[PDB]
């Protein structure tokens, strides 16, 4: 069918505010993880999360509009500035050119967009009442604004479509990208997972379901994909970004190609709510229709592994099955460790981190491997960086409500 | 006094400069929201809660229809 | 490309609990606007919705997890049944059958999900801590949950994907379901948009911005889409459900057959975070473009026409421009006089409206025309409606943030 | 008092029985939450917090994990 390439890449997270300082602190097993301090964690079970210190929101928006946004879409104007700027295809304005703006879409992603945004203005109306509700609450809180903000920004005035599968949502942004290209509704795609949560009911409400690691005391050994010492994962923030084109549109206007799209795959459980189906059978059935879809032999997998007991082990068991044994599953790792889990946003920082470490050969470690878990019986890259060519990688997730995506990129 | 209606006139300007992202230069009272100082319809109602948070005002709803000028809300307050 | 057909249809709103009763009461031209009362809002500025009375959600789930879901997923549990049903595809025990269901997704879209959920969490954890916070929060709350409650009440096992554009997330989500199933990825999409936001920070928001209707004086009056003395959106709860189905598996199947896809569109205005583009242009491509793929006579509209100034207004210029003149737009009306604008939900809820109008010769009108406004001089089938046969309808919907999407359903 | 106990006893079996549309039948000393009474790992948190919201207390994460029947449920609130 149709052939879709990377033409461009952005991500921020709490290891870094580009992909290049991003990624090398990535590779290198460090951790951004450090102690709540946007709001006043001290009374909370949870007082850790992936924060991002260095963002000023001032750099990618004038002042005036920054109250007018989330802070999920301060990082996914940051991220998709980048990607944007990476792929060349801005005019002198720093816009997309007029005669490719109505071919050129936006495909964002993210579980629940602006809730600290929610929450303070709840508070405001059940404080002063609703007068006391800021205008801007709504667009600063939806979560297809990002869409709309980076729509705006870019001149971007193809398919705007958002997608809110959970923590997969990332992952299914890339995949709606994908599909309105297949079907000649655009040449170009800006895809961008954009996630930002570090705040009271936030935390509190994947605290009081025990989803949240409570190691305190050590962020950065808090958040461990597959070791036995697991307690819950670590909730971080950032974005990625990707734009997506058509293979001859980009090769057309010489565009540097980073990947090309080899597959997907998606699936539901229809098991439990926040449980993975028993052997991650509907995450098995995801990652087997990428790889049908694909036809290419994956080098790389990276994990959704969120450092929860289910996940990890579930998916371990599903990376068994699928590739038939665990001596067939390549190299894999979760990221999760360096920068938490980013929900919503995962998705899109794991495809930019997985085609990265295929550029550069860097296969990123899962850190904190301390003790062996007998049931994640795989090769998770343990603490340490592998260097080894691989010429396609895969990228898992995994929502709330048993929803899977998995997509497959190969070298170009 | 004078110098009261010069101060409120002074703290309205910092409101307006601060939410409109505009120098206080160019807020004079000859001034238009939407074609002088680059507002919207969400600017101006922005504008108007916050001054009803700056100055304990509350605006009745139907005198923030007829607000053109920065002058109108100035004298509005004035007459607070 | 592959053939799609709408094989099972329902729907709730603030006129009826299932389409037919709806349906009637929406073509006779009644209006379900009435005083809120789910919350205080005396000291509001607006207190009028479209509030849906007699709903009972034990009747679609278990007394025990009504709990667990926001009142937008028990909207769209009573919807998804009857369409589910409907369809004739439920088993001996109301599931998919086993070997259809990993071929059978789900397409939900909404456009916040559980509001009233986060405000109510969000003030314990401000109030009393977040050892207040419910563990049913954050599952009760996501927009994507409607697609985890429905998989696994009917046991379907495809794409699970969640449209999240705003206004336009109903109509965006027929079109994944669509675009899914025409790249070969299902058999089947369940389609639903949901939205229940009566809440006391959700008519806050919208009243911060100026965008409802202040007739609370004249609750059915106050919803009056192209009339002159519109004055802002009232805002209404529902849910809107369709199974949308291949058509060779359709006929094998001894399908009821409602109608068949023709044709969508999708746009960015890339122009303001609420207001339309100048000439309602994004409109207008998305329109154009539907219909370009549909080439069919279209014999009526199903306008978006919330009922404030700028929609209407943009929404009358690009039909007209799209159409070619005045005299050139088929037959159009809004039914939003009648149910209020159902934002997520909208789409789906059209959808529905606009395919039985098709099935049974009887175009609903537009309520409250009591002042033609110049500037909207269409044929809004005025107070009330017309009997007349039509080949194929069209639904527009357009969201924050400058999204827009429309869809085209043929006889069949 | 024995009285006390036995009126503690009755409003925790309520409480159990409603969070888990169960009837007071099923709700016995024996009864395990899982097994006996169909619950999962976020009814049981739920459970337990509601608990603590009803008979304002506030059971501690240790024994709180530990729970596996009403009976112990019931011993644990009542050594409180
Ligand atoms: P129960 O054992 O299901 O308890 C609920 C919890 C919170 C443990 C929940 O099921 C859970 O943590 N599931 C793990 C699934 C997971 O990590 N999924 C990825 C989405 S974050
Ligand atoms: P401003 O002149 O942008 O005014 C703000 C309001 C709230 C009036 C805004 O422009 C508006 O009306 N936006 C939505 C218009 C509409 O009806 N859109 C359909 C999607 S709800």
């Amino acid at each position: 069918m149709r052939r879709i390439v990377v033409t461009g890449m952005g991500m921020i997270n709490s290891l870094g505010l580009n992909k290049e300082d991003s990624f090398l602190a990535i590779a290198k097993g460090e951790c951004g993880i450090k102690h709540i301090e946007s709001f006043d964690a001290s009374a909370f079970p949870v007082r850790i999360a992936g924060e991002i210190t260095d963002f000023d929101p001032t750099e990618v928006m004038n002042p005036k509009d920054v109250k007018k946004a989330g802070r999920f879409i301060q990082l996914a104007l940051k991220a998709t500035r980048e990607a944007m700027k990476d792929s060349g295809i801005l005019d002198a304005h720093n816009r997309c050119p007029e005669e490719l703006a109505n071919r050129m879409g936006v495909s964002s992603g993210s579980g629940i967009g602006g809730l600290g945004n929610i929450e303070a203005n709840s508070i405001f109306c059940f404080e002063k009442g609703p007068r006391k509700v800021n205008p801007f609450f709504i667009t600063s809180a939806l979560v297809n604004m990002i869409g709309g903000f980076t729509s705006i920004e870019f001149g971007i005035k193809g398919p705007n479509l958002s997608s809110v599968t959970a923590c997969a949502a990332g992952t299914h942004a890339i995949i709606e990208a994908v599909k309105t290209i297949l079907l000649n509704g655009a040449d170009r795609m800006l895809v961008v997972g954009a996630e930002s949560t570090i705040c009271p009911v936030g935390i509190g409400g994947f605290a009081s379901i025990k989803a949240l690691s409570t190691r305190n005391d050590e962020p950065k050994k808090a958040s461990r994909p597959f070791d036995k010492d697991r307690n819950g994962f670590v909730m971080g923030e950032g974005a990625g970004a990707l734009v997506l084109e058509e293979y001859e549109s980009a090769k057309k206007r010489g565009a540097k190609i980073y990947a090309e799209f080899a597959g997907y795959g998606e699936s539901g459980d229809a098991n439990h709510i926040t449980a993975p189906a028993p052997e991650g059978e509907g995450a098995f059935r995801a990652m087997k229709m990428a790889l049908e879809m694909a036809k290419v032999e994956v080098g790389y997998v990276n994990a959704h592994g969120t450092s929860t007991h289910y996940n990890d082990l579930y998916e371990s068991i599903a990376l068994k099955n699928v590739f038939g044994s665990k001596e067939k599953v390549p190299p894999v790792s979760s990221t999760a460790g360096q920068i938490g889990h980013c929900l919503g946003a995962a998705g899109a920082l794991e495809a930019v981190i997985s085609i990265m470490a295929m550029n550069q050969g860097i296969l990123p470690p899962t850190i904190n491997q301390e003790t062996p878990d007998p049931e994640c019986d795989l090769d998770y890259i343990p603490n340490a960086a592998r260097e080894k060519q691989v010429d396609a990688v895969m990228s898992n997730s995994f929502g709330f409500g048993g929803t899977n995506g998995v997509v497959i990129f190969k070298k170009a | 006094s004078m110098g009261y209606l010069m101060a409120l006139f002074e703290d309205i300007q910092a409101v307006i400069a601060e939410q409109l992202n505009v120098d206080a230069a160019q807020v004079t009272p000859e001034a238009e929201f939407v074609k002088d100082l680059g507002a919207d319809s969400l600017d101006v109602v922005e504008l108007i809660m916050a001054l009803e948070e700056k100055f304990g005002i509350e605006i009745p709803d139907e005198q923030a229809e007829k607000i053109v000028n920065v002058g109108d809300v100035v004298k509005y307050i004035e007459d607070n």
